[PDB]
């Protein structure tokens, strides 16, 4: 959940 | 749509271009193939020299478009390794991004939002360097609404996640005064009934409360912990666990502190925490449980009076080790603050069997904390004249023969607890 990349 | 599966030396091509349509089709086909699940050339786009056309793109207002892809572009840079992050804020993006929030175009915006977000996720110093461009003012106006029902689904998911990486990392903490300012949505979003917001503002707030007193002082002030607590009621497991993550740092502070969790009727839901099928959360409850165990007599009590010892004889008995570790511990709390009654009524809810059982654990420090323990209730056993019934019991469960082994274990303070315990009490 730190970071979250798109589609 | 033939922006698909372009070759880097192509998107680069486009993007030099003197087009700025050529370059709006090239940055789309550079987002399509970042968007790609099985490894995203990220890397080649960097060391293609990208970054910075990206950025600069960001900032042309006339052509929203580009905005957006690029901004997408560089939102799934960010999200990569520390190294391509640090490669995103080198080229500038973050006045850039902050600069988006207030972009009259939703999707763009939150585009923003969601980049930030991971920028700030990096860690402690990015986070403090978004926080030093002023990206608390803009986020906090989007949320600036009478009814937050009003936003957007995603829009709202992530802005509090955002909020939530604002919060994050802990070497330093974030800046007290920024954590003054994002509180008071927090606490409005903590009340907001969709199980994803509920799920990033509940580790918003745990992260806030893992520190020193005052930080959770910050959050226990603004009467928080009667909404965490039925949170941790909840039927999300997502929703469960950073609720109750909470809820364990604020029990690590000040008795006053802990009391409020107390009266917030926290305890009612440990009968099933403690039981839970999900192992972490069982790990995580009784490590609270020993948090509470190691306050005062009254609070001792109320954990008495919630028949919160069976459960704690129950996880003591069979759990995964790593629960039965923080057993011990809440045991040993309890026999050191504890009245000789309420040490007494530890005994006859079948303590000293399953805290026996766990003598022949190969790790060394349960023992010494067990063992603490078995010290601390002959010690009430004393007080009463009962040293020998006691003894009596630990024999016919084969605890003696487990302690009595015990002074040939190599450690130091191990050996001589045992020792003493063997002499003191057994001849």
């Amino acid at each position: 959940y730190r970071r979250r990349r798109r589609y | 749509q033939g922006t698909v599966n372009w070759s880097v030396e192509d998107i680069v091509k486009g993007i030099n271009s003197n087009n700025l349509e050529s370059q709006l089709q090239a940055t789309q086909a550079a987002r399509k193939l970042l968007s790609r699940e099985k490894q995203p050339p990220i890397d080649n786009i960097i060391r293609a020299g990208l970054i910075p056309k990206f950025v600069s793109f960001l900032g042309k207002t006339d052509c929203s478009p580009i905005q957006f892809e690029s901004a997408w572009a560089l939102t799934n840079i960010a999200s990569g390794t520390s190294e391509q992050t640090k490669a995103v804020v080198d080229g500038g993006a973050i006045p850039a991004f902050i600069s988006l929030l207030a972009s009259p175009h939703a999707h763009i915006s939150e585009q923003a939002v969601w980049a930030l977000g991971n920028i700030a996720g990096d860690g402690s110093a990015f986070r403090d360097l978004v926080i030093k461009h002023g990206a608390i003012d803009p986020l906090l106006a989007l949320l600036a609404v009478p009814d937050l029902s009003t936003l957007a689904c995603g829009y709202l998911r992530n802005l509090t996640w955002t909020l939530s990486n604002l919060c994050r990392n802990k070497n330093p903490a974030p800046p007290l005064d920024a954590v003054e300012q994002i509180l008071p949505t927090l606490v409005r979003l903590l009340h907001h009934n969709d199980p994803e917001v509920l799920a990033d503002s509940c580790w918003a707030i745990s992260y806030l409360t893992d520190g020193p007193n005052e930080r959770i002082e910050m959050v226990v002030k603004k009467g928080v912990v009667p909404q965490l607590v039925k949170l941790l009621g909840a039927t999300e497991l997502p929703i469960v666990t950073p609720a109750l993550r909470a809820i364990g740092n604020i029990v690590t502070g000040t008795d006053e502190q802990t009391q409020k969790v107390i009266d917030a009727g926290a305890l009612a839901v440990f009968p099933s925490l403690l039981t839970n099928p999900k192992t972490n959360i069982q790990k995580e409850a009784t490590w609270t449980m020993s948090n509470i165990t190691a306050g005062r007599q009254d609070q001792i009590q109320q954990v008495v009076n919630h028949g919160l010892v069976p459960f704690l004889v129950g996880v003591l008995s069979k759990a995964d080790f790593k629960t039965q570790k923080e057993a011990a511990w809440a045991i040993t709390n309890y026999t050191s603050g504890g009245t000789v009654e309420q040490i007494v009524y530890l005994v006859h809810c079948g303590i000293i069997e399953p805290l026996m059982n766990l003598l022949s654990a190969k790790d060394t420090k349960i023992i010494q904390v067990i063992l603490d323990a078995i010290s601390n209730i002959f010690q009430a056993a004393e007080k009463l004249g009962e040293t020998e019934k006691l003894s009596i019991m630990i024999e016919e469960c084969g605890g003696l023969d487990k302690i009595e082994a015990l002074q040939r274990h190599e450690n130091e303070s191990v050996y001589k607890a045992s020792l003493n315990l063997i002499e003191k009490y057994f001849s």
